[PDB]
């Protein structure tokens, strides 16, 4: 009972023995005497699809977006910079682009100028290494810098080049009488960069897509009462979006970031003028016959 | 509970064992009696409940005494302390605590209670 | 005798009690706070309703 949080792992089936993959436990919000009650935050699961732990720059698809959602005045906790699912929205697809950051303090040794194309293996201080090869822009803040690096091919239009007007977008891969252009099977992303007051490259980088399925609420998880009783509780699963679109997530030492979550929420349905629901009160109960155990939330009103 | 049967049936009792009784009775199973009605109340946005475990209440031994009770004009009384905690539906959380639920007066050896400096007795009614 | 008249007097009580604890979760919500418990009790209730029966009521009287 030190934290309001249990982990229920679920067990793995036999059908995979190749890969290790940690079992993300069902995360749920759990009281100090183990007396929960329904109508609350429920159990939530990080998902394990779209976790990673490399610095990515992530961009919605144009959609419909109407947001069906007033502001909620802040509630400060401590001063505790937790994770808010601030971005509920149902986005059919997504392009999330890595990159590679390095925070460096502010009196260490820098070895790369900022705006400097390195290569791999760029030792940028005395025991930073790098991954990949592009050009390095390096930004200095108050007690620390950054060295910001994405991998792109690097280009200059010359004379013919149409991709000088797409700047910072991802454009999915086209086959269009390409007499010239070959192994563009994918997406990718065009950044103009400029190096110069007058020279700019442009900067193209692939793009991981990511994509949401349908969620599946379950308005029906309870029996039809004969005391024609109402039931209060209505269970949803849907899905918690880490960062917004057009959005760079930061990564921490050995810290993998999530870019979707599964998330469960309850609710209520009160009629008119029949009875105010105001909440109810839940417990676990058990019930064991047969070498065989029941596990559900009791939740009476 | 039942203390020795034959009291009234081999002597003549004492003229206390109304007042006695009926508090001793009062606190045996009044207090049981009337804190189980009390409700489970809530809030309307399904955010807090409050909860008021009744098999965990006592009392707690007096400050003042009686003689400085009666110097002071105070009232002779005992403090009520049931343990219960406050849950919140916002991350399903329950703080339990033990919580001083207020105070409740006392009868001396006399059958009566020191009520701000003042004895008082309470009249049987038909 | 005294047990009656104490039981309704401490359910009069309570009745106060649970309506204060109404009005605070009402403002509980409101201004932001996590309270412990015992900020949402206080004893005027049980106090000031026992005064008022040993002060008011015909059937309590000077010894």
């Amino acid at each position: 009972k030190r934290r309001n949080r249990f982990i229920i792992p679920f067990q793995g089936s036999q059908e995979r023995k190749k890969e290790l993959m940690s079992l993300s436990g069902i995360s749920i919000e759990i009281p100090i005497n183990g007396i929960f009650r329904k109508n609350s935050i429920f159990a939530y699961f990080d998902d394990p699809r779209y976790r990673r732990k490399s610095s990515g720059i992530t961009k919605y698809g144009t959609i419909e977006m109407h947001s069906i959602v007033k502001k909620e005045d802040l509630i400060e906790y401590r001063g505790v910079k937790e994770f808010r699912p601030k971005y509920q929205m149902k986005v059919d697809r997504f392009f999330f682009i890595p990159e590679e950051v390095h925070i460096l303090a502010g009196s260490s040794s820098i070895m790369v100028r900022n705006n400097s194309i390195i290569g791999v293996d760029t030792w940028i201080t005395l025991n930073t290494r790098s991954r990949i090869g592009g050009v390095v822009r390096v930004e200095r803040k108050k007690k620390k810098i950054e060295l910001t690096i994405f991998s792109g091919d690097i280009h200059f239009p010359g004379e013919t080049d149409k991709i000088s007007r797409h700047s910072g977008i991802l454009i999915p891969p086209s086959r269009k009488n390409s007499k010239d252009s070959k192994n563009l099977k994918k997406w990718i992303y065009v950044q103009r960069i400029t190096p110069t007051k007058k020279k700019y490259f442009v900067l193209v980088r692939p793009v991981v897509p990511y994509e949401i399925t349908d969620g599946i609420n379950l308005a029906t998880l309870f029996p039809q009462d004969l005391l024609q009783e109402r039931d209060n509780v209505q269970l949803r699963v849907v899905n918690y979006i880490l960062y917004g679109n057009g959005k760079v997530t930061r990564g921490i030492s050995d810290t993998s970031i999530q870019l979707v979550r599964t998330c469960l929420v309850l609710n209520w349905n009160q009629d008119k003028k029949g009875s105010s629901i105001e909440e109810a009160r839940g417990s676990f109960v058990e019930v064991r016959t047969n070498g065989m155990i029941q596990d559900f939330l009791k939740v009476n009103l | 509970m039942l203390r020795d049967g034959n009291e009234g049936m081999s002597t003549i009792p004492g003229f206390n064992q109304i007042q006695f009784e009926g508090f001793w009775r009062f606190i045996d199973q009044g207090l049981t009696e009337e804190l189980s009605k009390f409700p489970k109340m809530e809030d309307t946005d399904q955010e807090i409940e409050f909860q008021l475990f009744v098999e965990t209440y006592q009392l707690a031994e007096p400050l003042i005494k009686e003689k400085d009770a009666v110097y002071e004009s105070l009232t002779y009384s005992s403090e009520l302390y049931v343990s219960a905690g406050l849950i919140w539906k916002t991350r399903r959380e329950m703080q339990e605590q033990t919580i001083l639920i207020g105070n409740i007066p006392l009868m001396n050896s006399l059958g009566t209670f020191i009520v701000n400096g003042i004895y008082r007795i309470v009249i049987n009614q038909i | 005798s005294v047990a009656d008249l104490l039981q309704d007097q401490f359910g009069l009580a309570l009745v106060r009690l649970e309506n204060v604890v109404r009005g605070t979760i009402s403002g509980a919500i409101r201004h932001k706070l996590i309270p412990t418990p015992q900020n949402l009790v206080t004893s005027t209730p049980l106090t000031t309703t026992f005064e008022s029966f040993f002060g008011l009521h015909p059937l309590s009287q000077v010894l």
